[PDB]
């Protein structure tokens, strides 16, 4: 019942002032349970966040509470005092991006220890780029069918296509646009799904849909509006306003406008994971990797994306980035 | 509006009914002055409904249409070993209906009636709304109704239902011990101080250990039997008797109802007296066939037909101090609740647990329960004499899945705070399969063939795909009451499809409780 949360927001503040914040914070959130849309406690809450210094957490609180509640003046002072501190958190993770890309480029290309971790790593970014997807083909057996080009009995034809489709995808990246000068095109785009989903569905692949397909609860652009909306995607893409973005930023947000148009039928996440490399590669960034383990929570932030806020996303390809990072220094 | 909420302690022999009214808790007494009335409920040869004192005063004359103990019925099935093991020491007809254990008795006039047991305990907590009614002078329609703390969700979905018979609105179904609880720090403002609750009554027993702060009461962990309690310690002593009477006149009493009722009653009455004697005597007059009993109880004869039942009481105080992390030096006080608290023995044995730390006194334990249900009835009337008291009570059971081979993988662990919410995604095994079974379990053993199933629930509407493709997201959701709510709902792109649960719980449907609802407002 609501009359209750009035209550445990009562406890939770008369915590607070004595120092108990383990037991406030478990009494906010039992006034959260009792009432969603519990403006004062949304509120009260997010000051208890804004004090452990967790600013992120105290804007959702605050941004929650104005859903309800527009013009309710603590949210909306508080919300205005820590947005430039969410600003401030976002440049200081990625400032702690540039001094570990910039240590992991710093050694010579010829060391033995960073080739022989960037020759499995392929196979690894093949591995989870698909297995985030459903496919079940281990990381052995993939290295098995691109190696010795012999199918694996009792796996699928369609898992051994997909990982096939996508090492040729690979390839033509990694030999054809990443040391291109020139700008992106939408035929590069066409031809990244063409090698993609080509051994998986040779109709489909290299072609946009002509149908209006749904992705959920989030409705892509229609299909007579997909050439404009790619074509002024690609426009944006090569665009100074995006090299002025940060590398992680601007290969995050490419990643998800790609994932918003949805144009194809099928392959859009591993063609907007593709390009979201390809834009990394050029910046001299090291290709990151979206763990299979992860799909979960690549869901929840693409879901937090397309319901208005493309950060937590943004934050979740940062955090990747820093990862992969972390392991690739850790071969010296 | 919700009108003056009071608080109704259904036990399993003894119900209290009390309210929180012009700053202050009251237990109400019943039309024979009595705080505290029996579980029981008759029907006379003569077409009489009797609750109550006067179900109970007549009980040896008329045992086969005399119902009690329905609190050991109440959410469970046919197949259940404790219901098939109490219908062979139970007077009145236990019949199966829809699965379920349903009581048939004789309404006068050659015409039996059968009955649910939430009718049962809809009859009884009918008894303590009528009590309510005739000392505020007004109609009551909401109700905070009281539970043991181990309940399952079937037993708490039963004693809801019981309510909504009687013409309730149950706002809350609050843990014995959490009521015990509020009893015992209504009058205390000392800081956060941990505190053990031993609640051992009539069919039940519950043991608690809460952090208490100044108006929030924070249940660690819980743990107890709801199959263990006086009415075990009775039926030991009764037995002792049986034998004792077969070995002195080659009688046996055993298929006599009257005759076994009569030393029951007796020996209820021996054990409250050896609470406070040594010896009492007990004296039947025309028991079998026109000859007298005549035996005497001795305390320590009564202590060692129950000591194994005694003991045992100590385990789920060795458990929740386990799951807590706390040791016996961290309790700051000790809470003796329920009606057999009042053994010797009992305390007793609490005592050396704890290495001779005396217990709390001041709380009547008969009705400590009844007090804080009525406290909390308080609170959510909006009375302007409660406080902010706040409740952050647990999950008696850990909630998990049977996967393959029989585990049980544990979704919501035990002494998980209420309410909570839990997601998992489920998947299908063959090709285009359009419906996914889950199979939930209640219980802390590995496998769950040793736990207690809660329910199958299967996932319909899936559309053709292959395996492994559709994701559907179940979320299991326990409510503040601590009953499970399971809803599915597709996570994969594309035309949301709507996907419906159906279950096999074969619990009261809406229509079958509106039927019972319409027979009980015929009196
Ligand atoms: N003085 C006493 N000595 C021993 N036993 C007693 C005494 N007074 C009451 N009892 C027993 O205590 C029980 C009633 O206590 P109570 O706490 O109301 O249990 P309850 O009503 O059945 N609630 P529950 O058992 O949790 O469902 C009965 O079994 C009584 O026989
Ligand atoms: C809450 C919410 O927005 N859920 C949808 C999240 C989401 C997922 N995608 C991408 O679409 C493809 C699959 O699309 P289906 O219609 O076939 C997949 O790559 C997935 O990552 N976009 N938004
Ligand atoms: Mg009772
Ligand atoms: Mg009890």
């Amino acid at each position: 019942g609501k009359l209750e949360a009035r209550a445990a927001l009562n406890q939770a503040l008369e915590m607070k002032r004595q120092g108990k914040r383990e037991k406030a914070q478990k009494l906010f959130m039992h006034a959260l349970k009792m009432d969603p849309d519990f403006v004062d406690a949304l509120t009260e809450f997010g000051i208890f966040s804004e004090e452990d210094k967790d600013i992120i957490q105290a804007d959702y609180l605050y941004t929650r509470a104005l859903a309800i509640s527009p013009y309710h003046e603590k949210a909306l002072v508080n919300r205005d005092r820590a947005l430039p501190l969410v600003e401030e958190i976002d440049q200081r993770y990625f400032s702690i991006i540039d001094s570990k890309v910039k240590k992991v480029m710093s050694i010579p290309k010829g060391n033995s220890a960073l080739r022989r971790v960037m020759e499995e790593t392929y196979y690894h970014h093949i591995y989870h780029t698909v297995a985030i997807g459903g496919n079940t083909l281990t990381l052995s057996e993939i290295r098995h069918i691109l190696e010795t080009r012999y199918a694996v009995p009792g796996k699928s034809d369609e898992e051994q296509n997909e990982v096939i489709g996508m090492h040729a995808a690979m390839k033509y990246i990694n030999t054809t646009l990443v040391s291109r000068i020139g700008s992106v095109t939408i035929s590069d785009v066409l031809e990244i799904h063409r090698r993609v989903l080509g051994y998986v569905d040779p109709v489909e692949a290299g072609r946009f849909r002509t149908t209006q397909v749904l992705v959920g609860h989030h409705i892509p652009p229609h299909p007579q509006d997909v050439e404009k909306q790619m074509q002024e995607f690609v426009q944006w893409l090569n665009s100074e306003e995006a090299m002025n973005l940060h590398p992680v930023e601007f290969a995050a947000l490419a990643h998800y406008k790609l994932v918003y148009i949805h144009p194809f039928i099928d392959g859009n996440g591993r063609t907007s994971r593709l390009l979201m490399n390809l834009i990394l590669m050029q910046a001299g960034y090291p290709p990151i990797t979206i763990r299979k383990e992860q799909r979960s929570d690549y869901y929840h932030v693409l879901c937090a994306a397309n319901e208005g806020d493309v950060r937590p996303f943004i934050r979740f390809i940062a955090k990747c980035t820093e990862t992969t990072l972390d392991t690739l220094l850790f071969a010296t | 509006g919700s009108g003056t909420v009071v608080g109704i302690d259904l036990g399993t022999t003894y119900s209290c009914v009390g309210v929180f009214k012009n700053g202050r808790v009251e237990i109400i007494a019943n039309d024979q002055g009595n705080r505290i009335t029996p579980s029981y409920v008759a029907f006379t040869p003569e077409g009489e409904r009797l609750i109550g004192d006067a179900a109970k005063n007549q009980l040896t004359s008329n045992p086969e249409n005399t119902v009690f103990d329905a609190k050991r019925l109440i959410g469970r099935t046919w197949n259940d070993p404790s219901v098939q093991q109490d219908i062979k020491f139970l007077p009145f007809k236990v019949v199966e209906k829809k699965t379920k254990p349903y009581i048939q008795v004789d309404i006068g006039g050659g015409q039996t009636k059968t009955f649910a047991p939430e009718e049962i305990s809809a009859m009884v907590l009918t008894k303590m709304k009528e009590t309510a009614e005739a000392y505020l002078g007004k109609k009551v329609t909401h109700a905070v109704v009281t539970v043991p703390a181990y309940f399952n969700d079937a037993q708490r979905q039963a004693t809801k239902d019981a309510g909504t018979i009687a013409g309730l609105n149950v706002m809350r179904i609050i843990n014995e011990p959490t009521a015990a609880a509020i009893a015992y720090g209504l009058d205390k403002r000392e800081g956060e101080k941990n505190i053990l609750v031993f609640d051992l009554g009539g069919g039940a027993f519950d043991v608690s250990l809460l952090t208490i702060d100044n108006g929030v009461f924070e249940v660690v962990a819980t743990n107890g039997d709801t199959h263990l309690g006086g009415e075990d310690f009775d039926q030991r002593v009764m037995e002792h008797f049986i034998k004792l009477y077969k070995k002195k006149t080659g009688k046996d009493v055993r298929k006599d109802n009257r005759a076994v009722q009569k030393l029951r009653r007796e020996v209820e009455k021996a054990k409250r007296a050896l609470s406070s004697q040594h010896q009492a005597r007990i004296e039947i007059e025309s028991f079998y066939e026109g000859e007298d009993f005549s035996e005497t109880l001795t305390r320590a004869k009564f202590e060692e037909l129950n000591m194994d039942l005694f003991r045992s009481t100590m385990k789920p105080v060795q458990k929740v101090l386990e799951d807590s992390d706390l040791k016996k030096s961290d309790i700051d006080e000790i809470v003796l609740v329920g009606g057999s608290t009042r053994i010797p023995k009992i305390q007793q044995l609490v005592k050396e647990f704890f290495n001779g730390k005396e217990p709390s006194r001041g709380i009547n334990p008969d009705e400590a329960v009844a007090y804080g249900a009525a406290v909390q009835a308080g609170v959510l009337s909006g009375d302007q004499d409660t406080g902010d008291l706040v409740l952050l009570d647990v999950c008696p059971l850990t909630l998990g899945i049977e996967t393959v081979g029989g585990v049980m993988t544990k979704l919501i662990p035990r002494n998980t705070v209420v309410p909570t919410k839990k997601s998992q995604i489920f998947s299908t095994a063959s090709d285009n399969q359009p419906t996914v079974t889950i199979k939930v379990y209640e219980g802390e053993r590995p496998l769950t063939k040793d736990n207690h199933l809660l329910g199958t629930f299967d996932l319909t509407g899936i559309p053709p795909a292959p395996r492994g493709v559709p994701q559907i997201e179940v979320t299991f959701e326990i409510d503040v009451n601590g009953i499970l709510r399971v809803t599915a709902e597709d996570k994969g792109t594309g035309n949301k499809n709507k996907i419906t649960i159906t279950n096999d719980q074969n619990r009261l449907t809406p229509e079958e409780i509106e039927r019972m609802v319409n027979d009980a407002e015929k009196f």
